[PDB]
């Protein structure tokens, strides 16, 4: 999530209505491209959306009334970042081992 | 809520009906930004009396375009039936000259007062035939008198209405700050205007236009499924347009009783016979009889409000992490105090206000900020001089703490720097000369 | 009270309801409604 709009969230339904009415949303501006689809059966959704953050608990159902999820997300992906790289304690004893053996 | 700004400490309408609380009454209107959308805002007031302090939230939840209606209609379906009256010549002394005036609305011929299953069907004399064949006794011609009806066997309807035009609205709710919650349909691009609890708001920014062609909304009150009708429309009916039978009444949807909803005149289509006449419909479907589609600043208005007239702690606690993300990061405080009241802004901080309401005993919260380094000084919630102080490191587009790769490349990344300067000094003074 | 304070017809918007009306308002404000300054 974030930048690129698809994930990956696994939703099960015990439904049998003919038509599921319409769900909601999830947070971080996300406006999907399907919140309905046959509910008469007992069908997985895949859902994608554009979070990328870490509680990952929202409100989306049709009935279901703000069930909670839960999530854990490492920090590591590809960096394109703006600002300075990183400052440190190099200066007492790593800063000498800065100019190396070329 | 990092978007929020206080209310205007000027406009004041307080009267003392209680001692312990104090009666207060302001009006006017506000301008506030609107966000990004997928949080909810807020709003402080203040009061020239010092402890009490209140505030009021905006939630918003989704873009999206959808338009105005102009006007509702409703659409039965018609079916084609008739019958005709076979009338011999000298027989209820038949006019042998046919009068052009008639009594449409009546039938004195059949009938002169009935219910009829009819939206005012069209009569005409015919010639029918004459003779003993024809069992008329005489060779003049027949009488026969003849009438329409527009009716629905089974109700299914619409309700439709226009724009022609399209705005992008959003989703909107409201807390009072009695404690009561409202929601309803924004349309923040043309200023609507909603009138409930005691203010009212309207539109924000039109920072986004589109063209799209002129259309509308069609769904079954059954709800087979939402769709998309050229839907040229009027208050009358154009021959050809997606709604020849105009109403305005889902009472007399399925019968037609009233004369609101409307028609045209021999939109069902006779054929004469000798003894009797046959009728089919020139009318036209619900579908594809045009159709070429299926299915694919926020501010408000200050009324004269209701807003009326402690031991606390630090209660702070640990810290989440991200920065330049337009989310945030979430700090948990668990407080217990002694009266259901409120938090109030911290200097420190730099970021945004604090929007804290809580009561009378060991709760917690959890408020969305970002920061480089972690200050926060100057926190004035419950009227005391207390403040707090928390070190940590906020997350960021930041290098990689677990692999440490950059550090081996950008360490090799030095690379034949000094070897340029050396072999191109070389030929740098004879290329010159 | 006088008549001589005059408006237009329908700057107050109306929405129907059930059981009443709700009105709501498309007049605008004294500011920035075609504003393009304040003072020099």
């Amino acid at each position: 999530g974030g930048v690129r709009l698809i994930t990956l969230t696994s939703e099960l339904k015990s439904a049998t209505v003919c038509a599921s009415h319409f769900c909601s949303s999830a947070t971080s501006g996300k406006k999907s491209t399907e919140i309905h689809f046959h509910s008469g059966s007992l069908v997985g959704k895949a859902a994608i959306h554009v979070k990328g953050a870490l509680v990952d608990g929202t409100e989306f159902t049709f009935e279901g009334s703000c069930m909670f999820p839960d999530g854990c997300n490492a920090v590591d992906c590809t960096f394109c970042r703006e600002f300075l790289k990183n400052p440190q304690c190099y200066p007492a004893k790593k800063w000498l081992f800065i100019i190396i053996v070329i | 809520c990092d978007e929020m700004v206080h209310a205007d400490s000027k406009l004041v309408s307080c009267r003392q009906g209680s001692g312990n609380m104090k009666e207060c009454v302001t009006t006017g209107r506000a301008l506030l930004p609107a966000v990004n959308p997928g949080q909810e805002a807020c709003l402080h007031f203040t009061a020239p009396g010092s402890p009490d302090s209140k505030c009021l939230k905006i939630k918003v939840k989704r873009i999206n375009l959808k338009c105005k209606k102009s006007s509702s209609y409703f659409v039965p379906d018609a079916r084609s039936r008739c019958t005709s009256v076979r009338r011999c010549r000298w027989a209820g002394d038949c006019q042998s000259g046919c009068p052009p005036h008639f009594t449409s609305n009546s039938f004195s011929d059949d009938w002169a007062g009935k219910m009829d299953r009819a939206g005012l069907g069209f009569s005409g004399c015919s010639d029918g035939c004459g003779g003993a064949a024809c069992g008329c006794f005489n060779a003049a011609p027949s009488c026969i008198f003849w009438r329409k009806w527009v009716e629905n066997p089974h109700g299914i309807i619409w309700k439709v209405s226009p724009c022609a035009a399209w705005v992008p609205s959003a989703v909107i709710e409201l807390t009072m700050p009695s404690g009561e919650v409202r929601t309803f349909h924004p349309m923040s691009g043309i200023p609507t205007q909603v009138f409930k609890g005691v203010s009212v708001t309207y539109l924000g920014s039109d920072m986004e236009v589109s063209g799209l062609t002129d259309l509308c909304e069609i769904e079954e009150l059954k709800s087979k499924k939402l769709a998309l009708a050229p839907c040229n429309q009027a208050g009358m009916g154009v021959v050809g347009k997606v709604g020849e039978i105009q109403c305005s009444s889902e009472e007399s949807a399925r019968t037609i009783k009233k004369d609101g909803c409307i028609w045209n005149a021999d939109l069902v289509g006779i054929e004469l016979r000798v003894d009797d006449a046959v009728c089919y419909s020139k009318i036209t479907s619900v579908e594809a009889v045009a159709n070429y589609s299926a299915i694919p600043d926020i501010t408000a208005i200050r009324g004269s409000f209701s807003v009326n007239y402690a031991t606390c702690t630090g209660e702070v606690t640990n810290v989440s992490g991200c920065y330049s993300c337009m989310t945030g990061a979430k700090v948990s405080i668990k407080l217990h105090s002694s009266k259901n009241s409120t938090a109030h802004v911290r200097c420190k901080g730099d970021e945004t206000a604090f929007s804290v309401l809580e009561g009378v005993h060991s709760y917690t919260v959890s408020l969305s900020f970002d920061h480089a380094v972690v200050d926060e000084q100057c926190q004035l919630n419950c009227g005391g001089h207390e403040s707090q102080v928390t070190l940590k490191g906020n997350l960021i587009f930041l290098d990689v703490p677990k692999f440490v790769d950059g550090s081996y490349m950008q360490t090799y990344h030095s690379t034949v720097p000094t070897g340029a300067n050396i072999p191109s000094p070389t030929d740098w003074l004879n290329a010159l000369f």
